[PDB]
């Protein structure tokens, strides 16, 4: 037990094990990937969903931070929601101050900060909540920031949280993820997810896209796979 | 004294050397030197035994928060 | 004789208990034909008036 | 880690057409621009033959330039791969070994000790360059230099040396420390040599070779007492059971030393042992 | 540094015998290590680090 | 003086478990490819006798099946059931000397 | 030794604090090294980029940052802690250009920090943060300076002394560098950098596994070499 | 236990076992029974009786025209919460005289509970809620649980004994969604008589009903209200 | 003991935490003050872990005022955050009153803070010793501070490692009427008795009081006192 | 290591003599042979074909095992709440399996003096190993199973090595039955030694029904039960819970002098085997 | 090396003059192969191995436990090459 206690006492050998603790919630949830492509971010998302008393669609895990920058979580929901609030007054302030659209980097180290500082005081506890944040600015790129709950701020070409980390990077690892264009990236994306365990030994969930890119306008949407449902075609086609 | 030694071994290097050792240090370097010595199966202790167990052992303990 | 543990993580509960067992045994004057006790005390003021 | 065997696995045929015609500068041309393209990516299999096939055809480009440079530029670069130059100096060392030529082989194993110094997975190459070395060396009267290229030789420090053949260094060894008359470090490097060695079934050329070479040692220091024991380890093999004079003069010789040592013990047994021989009414002057 | 070779060393040329207790190992242990030091009469009593047990006294506790 | 050298066998590796798992599946009857390398990225915080317990599970698969081999599906199966029983092991952290 | 150990404010019979001793256990960082060399013309900082993974951008990685034109700035830490650290250096230097109407000095900036981390260390409110940093600047015609600062709260900005991983290797070989009397030029002086980062690492030191920082009195603009230059330097060193 | 007395401090499990001991205290109140469809949105709560002359305690509450709630928990915070629903739909009506979305006004709830689940000092909210709403998106049933977290609902139960009800509102989740008003409350009364047990049925006393429709205000139904709506019921057999 | 609080007393009476503090005092940097006829001398040693550190850079001799000079007792963050505050208290003095802060009453005001800090269950006391030289209305003034908010004046004094020494060489190697010159050769020869290890310009430094002003040595100085001296 | 009879007085050797164990050893294996059918447990059947293919069927053939290559499983630990099948199946194991059985409980290994735990632990395994086709089954495992009194572990670090280190199985094949199995940890529920954990679960709506039929078969019950109807209000009941409601169902058809039990007699003893419900708790209402 | 090289070869150790670690433990998680470390030790050096459960070594009579131990230092001294295996010594070895 030593010291691990409280996240402000340094406890014996230079990790906390408070944070670590953290980490271990976040490894709890279900898996939330996300990928990088040509113009934009694709961020696919499973939450485990229990059919009965559902409401086929509810407490998603996708939130719109900003009419630009969309989001993806893994662990505490609830921490989840605040701070989505948290980045959401970010940015608006941005906006409001500097008259703008906030760069992506300057937002993701600002959130860093406020999870950063969580993670100190003694009266206050780290998040346990593990998230990655895209966006589209067409004057110079795109953006993407994954942040840990120690507030670790770290860019990723494409990047994945929860409860199989090593598992669908390994999958990202192959896609030749250099050049495509977001909308087979959907389909690789549904594709990963589901070849992840999609319902081995959990009865059933639902699985939810976010998109920001150029060809998007820009701005962040929910991707409508409503058309076709091609990208869930070959999610169920990935059974071998 | 106790030891075999091959005859290019310097002792002078390691008594001048800054590193602060105990003798319970200077009974582990020769030890160390010794199985390196048997490890590579060679009939005597060399010099680079000696180099090899200096380096291996010698823990650098410690600050400014004290000064 | 000391002062005891008002309350915490834990107790000793066994000081006190030696203590009243002692002040017992000579409190009944228990068979006092030619026997005597004695005891030395360093700082007499961390010593408590229940002897 | 990507082995780019497409890229030169055709490219060697196209060399090898300008090299047997003479040419042979597109050939080293080509290949020190594909060693910087191919290596980067961990590429064991197309090094280890690129860097053959550069040094062989300079080789018999009878141009020298061309060898030792085309051996120690390429010796220095980073990231090399063990196994790359292990087998460039696998196939240097014959290279050195089918020259003749005094001159010619000296640069080439000054260039081949100069790059195998310390490195352990080329240690056995150097060894076997050392030793070629010191034969120049006796060829050229310089004994003294090559004592000490086999004083620096430490056999027993180069653990992939095989059973067999670190023995046969020390064999060289011992010859040649007793040329330059260094009893000194001849009994140094003697003591080295295990005698467990010789209950190998293939050993009795060495076998032979030892205890000639102890046995002038010994005799230097008077030792007789030991040189009957090397006798009777001479006798006691079916290679000299089985020749008359040799087994005879190696009986002659156990007879001399055994009674040339001081009195003590360990002789009055030795001499118990040798009148019960049977072979001993060969010599009979001797048993007399 | 040698504290405990050249206590062994003074011990084993001495005819005494030698007892040794780290201070990292109550009272009971104190008087029973006396005692058992009275047992041999030249015997030799060696505590090992015994700064643990011995700081400086104030007001105690737990 | 007494107990110098001091060995610990900590949980074996990534490497480790795949090599153990090798050693315990070879004398198996299997058919066709054996993916090892999923069964190590599932296999986190495995023993030896952990592994030792998936073979076995993989082979109770097979003999319930009444198949006369056993097939990469058993694995499956068998390293999930020898997770359910790590659940169980509520193992305690473990310190050295 | 349990008890004094628990909250920061508390003094060990020894009079040792022990939280600060244990702040310096997550300084390892195991992968940074932060080696700072000072030049008769330049200051020099270099760190040991340790990608652990593929995926991330390279970009995002870095661990030397700038606030000032002329100072630099290299973290070895905690890399949140690092962070919050280099925008409370942000803020402090941000706040004396508005206030002096001149940018802070590098020595009054490593000051600053190390006054920040010795309020949070007196004080059990907050963690000290966990993270040692090192500034490189120019001081008018007086040169350039390398300045040292750690959650010990105290600064000493001195020639070196690497807080990295290979903590006494480093600085050892640091000293004999200057123990033996030599020149001191750009070159050199990021020379005697890399040859430290490679013998006390071992490792074959690929240009993107290294991350430079660099100022000059020739051209006080704090630079992060690029990967060109480092492979420039690593080739002129290897031969 | 090291780890467990606030919720503050993280287990070795990754998780915050206080927010479960504030689960446990939810599910130590009585069963609560929430419904919707396209029509209406229907709520149910099992009043705890305390003697046979005391009041059945309520345990239904309504602040709005168009949203109410049902409480499983403790009445001090419940009732907090329920004078924190007054606030945000007064002054959401002061402002844009919009009657306030359920859904925004649940994620407010969330976010206002989450607060006190990352300071020290503070418990949180030991109840869980069930929010029945009507607005211009549609009916909406919802559930807060002292872990902050929000849930969207079409059949949902809380409290004690609710599996057998969460049982029956499964199997008649393919029912609700065309089912009138009167449908949708006889089953939610069935639904809540799942709960009981045998000896325990449906009766005005134990049962509390709460009622929004895109054409009705949110209503609370008790003794003189809810016996109409019993009478016709199907009674037990056993 | 009674040490993991500062605000409760033991039954004896003691708060542990600031004799705590003590020992963390006469731990750190050794050093030297002693009282002249004229003027005021205090050294300090300057000897780092490792030759990198340029201890120039640091200077553990401050003037609180061009009358007054600080030294500390080797607890360097804690003596910063100190010296910061009796800056500004003296600053505040010498505006308030337009006149310089006097010795006694600028270290009066420094133990204050330093008791101010002896209080609460959040904080803790900065474990430092200082000393004090300053010149006042023409007569020189030695004083000490400690962490629990007391403070003396000493004709001669000296604390850090290996105090005692210090405090005897005071006892027989002084005398009231010192010149200058020979005070700082009584310092830094106490020095050298309180010190292990040589020293050179680089590992002293001394500050005088004189009655015109206060200085700093500068190292070469030191050096001449120190080297090719005692 | 051998019992020899020898001379009384001039101590020769005249008889040689088969081991014994001990007095208490002698005592545990089975000899009775219980009668409980496979059949008589109700719901358990994927635990009971777990045990069986663990425990049986390396017993039986040996060749279907081998023909693969695979070590047969030599431990079975067998847990849930009190009041499951657990020593009833255990029961049955030793009824149809044919085997000398061994039948124990924690606390027999426990006795008195310090070095005999240890000597019991391996003299019952010796006795299984000479009987040879033996199986030894171990309940209450937290009497000793308890993870880090002295002789106590003595005791279960014998049970460890003579189970798992240095040449175990043979043909011993172990059962173990305990309901703490968060007690136990690190040293027994090794993969190594207990192979098998086989979960006894809350017995389901439908192993309830199935429990009290089978319990009820002899009743002579009424034509009429809804046992449907009693494994809904028998939430929470375990097996040992239903086999009570059966027996107090047979009593209240006593009370009433009833020929024939019927489904009151069915809710009568629900509503007698139940808890107390505690009383209404106003913190919450 | 600590068990198997001053076993077969001595020479070397008295030679060089090395004390040859007088004996080595063991530890780590349940399951990880200690136990079957000093097995396939034992099975694969031709020469006397002695393993006993340390809890078996422990005996209800007075003072017989340490005559025990005695004797089997005896009888591996007695029979060199001799190798003596503990397998869970905390039985004896834990703390007083
Ligand atoms: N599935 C079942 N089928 C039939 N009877 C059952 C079943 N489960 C439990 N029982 C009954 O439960 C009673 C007790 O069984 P058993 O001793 O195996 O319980 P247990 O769960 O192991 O209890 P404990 O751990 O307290 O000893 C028996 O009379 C048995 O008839
Ligand atoms: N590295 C490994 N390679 C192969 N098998 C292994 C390995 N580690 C463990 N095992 C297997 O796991 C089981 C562990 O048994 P063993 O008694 O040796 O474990 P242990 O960790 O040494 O435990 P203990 O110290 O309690 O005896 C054995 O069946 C062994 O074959
Ligand atoms: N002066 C010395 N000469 C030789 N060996 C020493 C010396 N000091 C320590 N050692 C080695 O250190 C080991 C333990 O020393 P020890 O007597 O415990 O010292 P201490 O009592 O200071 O800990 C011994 O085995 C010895 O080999
Ligand atoms: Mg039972
Ligand atoms: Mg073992």
């Amino acid at each position: 037990t030593g010291y691990d206690l409280s996240a402000s006492t340094f406890s014996p050998d230079g990790r906390v094990f408070q944070v670590e603790y953290a980490m271990k919630a976040v490894e709890n949830s279900s898996t939330a990937i996300g990928i990088r492509c040509k113009d934009g971010v694709v961020f696919g998302v499973e939450k485990l969903v229990l059919s009965k008393l559902y409401e086929e669609g509810s407490n998603k895990r996708l939130f719109n931070v900003d009419r630009h920058v969309g989001m993806a979580v893994a662990g505490l929901l609830a921490d989840a929601r605040s701070l989505a609030d948290i980045a959401r007054e970010e940015a608006s302030n941005f906006r409001s101050n500097f008259g703008y659209n906030i760069p992506l980097k300057h937002l993701a180290d600002r959130v860093a900060m406020y999870v950063h500082a969580y993670t100190l005081y003694s009266a206050v506890r780290p998040f346990g909540c593990s998230f990655m944040l895209g966006s589209y600015s067409v004057n110079d790129g795109a953006q993407l920031y994954m942040i840990d709950p120690s507030g670790v701020s770290y860019g990723y070409w494409g990047c994945a949280i929860g409860k199989a980390r090593q598992a669908a990077k390994t999958e990202i690892e192959k896609l030749q993820m250099k050049e495509m264009t977001c909308r087979d990236i959907v389909k690789e994306v549904a594709k990963i997810i589901y070849i992840v365990h999609d319902e081995v030994k959990d009865k059933a969930f639902e699985l939810e896209l976010s998109w920001v890119g150029e060809l998007t306008n820009g701005r962040h949407e929910i991707v409508p796979k409503d058309i076709r449902e091609e990208a869930e075609k070959y999610a169920k086609e990935s059974l071998k | 004294s106790k030891m075999n030694l091959s005859e290019e071994v310097d002792l002078e290097d390691y008594v001048a050397r800054p590193d602060k050792i105990s003798g319970a240090d200077i009974n582990s370097i020769c030890q160390e030197s010794g199985m390196l010595a048997v490890r590579e199966n060679r009939y005597i202790v060399l010099a680079k035994d000696f180099e090899k167990a200096y380096k291996t052992v010698i823990k650098k303990d410690e600050h400014e928060f004290y000064k | 004789g000391s002062s005891r543990l008002e309350g915490g993580s834990g107790g000793d509960s066994e000081v006190q208990r030696t203590m009243l067992e002692l002040l017992n045994q000579l409190d009944g004057f228990e068979a006092t034909k030619n026997i005597k006790v004695i005891m030395a005390t360093n700082r007499i003021d961390i010593l408590d008036s229940a002897l | 880690e990507v082995d780019y065997s497409a890229t030169v696995d055709q490219r060697l045929p196209e060399c090898a057409k300008l090299a047997k015609e003479g040419r042979l500068q597109e050939v080293i041309e080509t290949l020190l621009s594909l060693e910087k393209q191919t290596r980067t990516a961990s590429d064991m299999v197309s090094t280890s033959r690129i860097l053959v096939a550069v040094v062989k055809m300079c080789y018999e480009a009878k141009e020298w330039d061309l060898l030792n440079e085309n051996i120690m530029l390429l010796s220095k670069r980073r990231s090399q791969l063990k196994q790359a130059v292990a087998k460039m100096v696998q196939q240097c060392c014959t290279y050195v070994e089918e020259i003749t030529d005094l001159p010619i082989k000296l640069r080439l194993i000054d260039t081949l000790r100069m790059v195998t110094e310390g490195k352990i997975y080329v240690e056995i190459e150097r060894a076997r360059l050392t030793k070629t070395l010191a034969t120049i060396k006796e060829q050229n009267g310089d004994v003294k230099e090559a004592a000490s290229i086999l004083q620096e030789l430490q056999v027993e420090t180069y653990g992939s040396m095989e059973k067999k053949e670190r023995v046969e260094f020390i064999l060289e060894q011992m010859r040649l420390c007793l040329a330059v008359k260094d009893y000194i470090r001849t009994q140094i490097i003697s003591k080295k040599i295990n005698t467990k060695f010789f209950q190998e079934e293939n050993t009795e050329k060495l076998k032979l070779k030892y205890y000639n070479l102890m046995i002038q040692l010994d005799q230097h220091e008077g030792s007789y007492l030991s040189i009957c024991k090397h006798y009777r380890a001479i006798y006691d093999t079916p290679c000299i059971q089985a020749e008359s004079e040799k087994w005879q003069q190696a009986l002659k010789s156990v007879v001399l030393y055994v009674i040339l040592a001081p009195f003590d013990n360990e002789q009055s047994d030795l001499v118990h042992r040798i009148s019960g021989d049977k072979k001993l009414e060969e010599i009979p002057k001797y048993k007399d | 540094c040698g504290k405990t070779m050249l206590a062994k060393a003074v011990a084993h040329h001495t005819t005494a015998a030698f007892i040794r207790v780290v201070g990292s190992e109550g009272p009971r242990m104190v008087r029973d290590v006396f005692r058992l030091a009275k047992e041999n009469a030249p015997a030799i009593i060696f505590i090992d680090e015994i700064d643990a047990i011995a700081t400086k006294r104030f007001d105690a506790q737990t | 003086g007494r107990l110098d050298r001091k060995i610990h066998i900590d949980l074996p590796n990534e490497q480790a478990r795949l090599d153990i798992l090798k050693i315990h599946a070879g004398p198996i009857t299997k058919h066709g490819e054996i993916d090892y390398e999923a069964i190590v990225k599932l296999s986190d915080g495995f023993n030896g006798a952990d592994l030792r317990n998936v073979c076995t599970e993989a082979g109770m698969f097979a003999i319930r099946a009444d198949h006369d081999f056993v097939v990469q599906e058993d694995f499956m199966k068998a390293v999930r059931k020898v997770a359910d029983s790590k659940k169980l092991e509520s193992k305690l952290d473990y310190k050295p000397v | 030794s349990a008890g004094f150990d628990r909250h920061i404010t508390i003094f060990s019979p020894e009079g040792r604090l022990y939280q600060v001793e244990y702040a310096f256990k997550a300084i390892n960082q195991g992968g940074l090294t932060s080696v700072a060399v000072r030049g008769k013309d330049c200051a020099v900082i270099v760190t040991q980029k340790k990608v652990p993974d593929k995926l991330l951008d390279s970009s995002t990685v870095t661990h030397l940052f700038k606030i000032t034109e002329n100072i630099g700035c290299v973290m070895t830490g905690m890399t949140a802690d690092s962070r919050s650290q280099v925008q409370r250096a942000r803020y402090e230097a941000a706040n004396w250009k508005y206030k002096y109407g001149y940018e802070i000095p590098v020595d009054m900036l490593c000051k600053r920090i190390a006054d920040i981390s010795q309020v949070y260390t007196q004080n059990a409110e907050m963690r000290p943060l966990g993270c040692c940093m090192i500034l490189i600047g120019i001081d008018e015609e007086q040169g350039p300076q390398v300045y040292k600062c750690d959650p010990a709260g105290y600064y000493c900005g001195f020639k070196a002394t690497a807080a990295g991983v290979k903590q006494t290797e480093s600085t050892s070989f640091l000293e004999k560098k200057v123990k033996k009397k030599f020149d001191w030029t750009f070159e050199q002086t990021v020379e005697t950098a890399i040859t430290c980062l490679s013998t006390v690492l071992s490792i074959d030191f690929k240009p993107s596994e290294i991350e430079v920082g660099v100022v000059t009195v020739e051209n006080p603009k704090f630079r992060i070499l690029t990967e060109a230059e480092i492979d420039a330097h690593l080739v002129a060193l290897a031969e | 236990n090291q780890y467990d007395n606030d919720v503050t401090v993280w287990s070795p499990q990754g998780r915050i076992h206080q927010i479960e001991y504030a689960m446990e205290a939810v599910k130590q109140g009585s069963a609560t029974v929430g419904l919707k469809s396209k029509t209406h949105a229907v709520l149910v709560a099992l009043k705890r009786a305390q003697s046979e002359l005391a009041a059945h305690q309520k345990k239904i509450l309504h602040v709005d025209n168009h949203i109410g709630i049902s409480i499983a928990g403790l009445t001090a915070d419940a009732r907090l919460l329920c004078n924190f629903m007054r606030q945000e739909c007064l002054d959401s009506r002061f402002v844009f005289d919009r009657p306030l979305p359920v859904s925004r006004l649940v994620s407010l709830i969330g976010s206002k509970t989450q607060i006190p689940t990352q300071r020290y000092g503070r418990r949180p909210y030991g109840v869980g809620l069930l929010i029945a709403g009507y607005d211009d998106m549609g009916p909406h049933i919802f559930q807060t649980c002292p872990s902050a977290n929000y849930f969207d609902c079409r059949a949902m139960s809380i409290g004690a004994r609710s599996q057998s009800a969460r049982t029956y509102l499964e199997r008649h989740m393919s029912e609700f969604m065309e089912c009138n008003l009167n449908e949708l409350v006889k089953h939610g009364l069935r639904a809540l008589r799942e709960t009981l047990p045998a000896e325990q049925d449906l009766t005005t006393k134990n049962v509390s009903i709460g009622i929004v429709g895109k054409d009705l205000e949110f209503t609370i139904y008790d003794d003189d209200d809810v016996s109409p709506f019993l009478e016709g019921l199907e009674e037990r057999p056993q | 003991g009674y040490s993991f609080s500062l605000t409760t007393f033991s039954p004896s009476g003691k708060l542990v935490q600031i004799e705590y503090a003590l020992a963390a005092v006469a731990g750190g940097a050794p050093s030297v003050g002693i009282k002249a006829a004229n003027g005021v001398v205090l050294a300090t040693e300057k000897k780092q872990k490792s030759i990198l550190y340029d201890e120039r850079s640091v200077h553990k001799v401050e003037p609180i005022t061009k009358h007054i000079g600080l030294v500390y007792s080797g607890m360097g963050p804690d003596y910063r955050v100190l010296v910061h505050r009796a800056r500004k208290l003296a600053q505040q003095y010498y505006l308030v009153y337009q006149e310089p802060i006097p010795t006694a009453q600028l270290v009066q005001r420094v133990a204050s803070v330093m008791q101010e800090y002896t209080q609460s269950g959040g904080v803790r006391p900065f474990g430092v010793s200082l000393l004090i030289c300053g010149w006042n209305e023409g007569r020189p003034y030695l004083f000490q501070s400690d962490p629990s908010g007391a403070y003396f004046a000493w004709k001669a004094t000296a604390h850090g490692k290996n105090y005692v020494n210090g405090k005897t060489f005071l006892e027989k190697r002084y005398n009231e009427d010192l010149e200058l010159e020979d005070a700082i050769h009584t310092a830094i020869l106490t020095l050298k008795e309180s010190f292990e290890g040589q020293m050179t310009e680089d590992n002293i430094e001394v500050g005088i009081c004189n009655e015109a002003g206060f200085r700093r040595l500068t190292p070469t100085e030191v050096k001449d006192y120190l080297a090719a001296i005692a | 290591g051998d019992l020899v009879g020898v001379n009384k007085d001039s101590y020769l050797i005249l008889e040689t003599l088969p081991t014994e164990y001990d007095s208490r050893v002698k005592a545990m294996e089975v000899d009775e042979r219980p009668t409980e059918q496979y059949s008589d447990i109700g719901g358990l059947d994927k635990q009971i074909q777990e045990l069986v293919e663990a425990i049986v069927l390396p017993m039986n053939h040996k060749e279907k095992f081998e023909n693969l290559g695979i070590q047969p499983p030599k431990g079975v630990l067998m847990y849930g709440p009190p009041g499951t099948g657990k020593t009833l199946l255990a029961r049955a194991c030793a009824a149809q399996t044919k085997a000398t059985f061994l039948k124990l409980a924690g606390p027999q290994l426990v006795q008195m003096f310090i070095g005999d735990g240890a000597k019991l632990v391996r003299d019952a395994f010796a006795l299984a190993k000479e009987k040879a086709p033996s199986i030894i089954f171990i309940d209450e495992l937290d009497a000793i199973g308890t993870k880090r009194d002295r002789e106590v572990q003595r005791t279960m670090l014998e049970l460890l090595n003579q189970l798992d280190g240095f040449q175990p199985n043979t043909q011993v094949k172990v059962i173990a039955a305990t309901n703490r199995v968060d007690i136990l940890d690190p040293a027994l529920l090794r993969s190594g030694r207990l192979d098998r954990k086989i979960e006894f679960p809350m017995p389901n709506e439908e192993a309830r029904a199935r429990i009290m039929q089978i319990h009820s078969r002899k009743m002579n019950v009424s034509p009429d039960v809804n046992y449907e109807e009693l494994a809904r209000c028998t939430d929470d009941f375990n097996g040992a819970q239903c086999k009570a409601v059966c027996v107090e169902a047979g009593m209240i058809a006593l009370r009433r002098g009833a020929t024939e039990l019927t489904h009151e007699d069915y809710m009568e003893g629900i509503l007698e085997v139940q808890a107390k419900k505690k009383a209404n708790l106003q913190y919450y209402a | 090396e600590v068990i198997e090289l001053p076993l077969t070869n001595p020479e070397l150790f008295q030679r060089v003059g090395i004390i040859p670690p007088k004996g080595c433990l063991l530890y780590g998680p349940p399951g990880t192969g200690k136990t079957l470390l000093a097995r396939a030790v034992a099975s694969q050096l031709d020469c006397n191995f002695l393993k006993v459960v340390s809890s078996s070594i422990v005996d209800k009579y007075i003072g017989e436990s340490a005559r025990l131990i005695r004797e089997m230092f005896n009888y591996a001294r007695d029979h060199q090459p001799c190798i003596i295996f503990m397998d869970e010594i905390d039985a004896i070895g834990g703390r007083r």
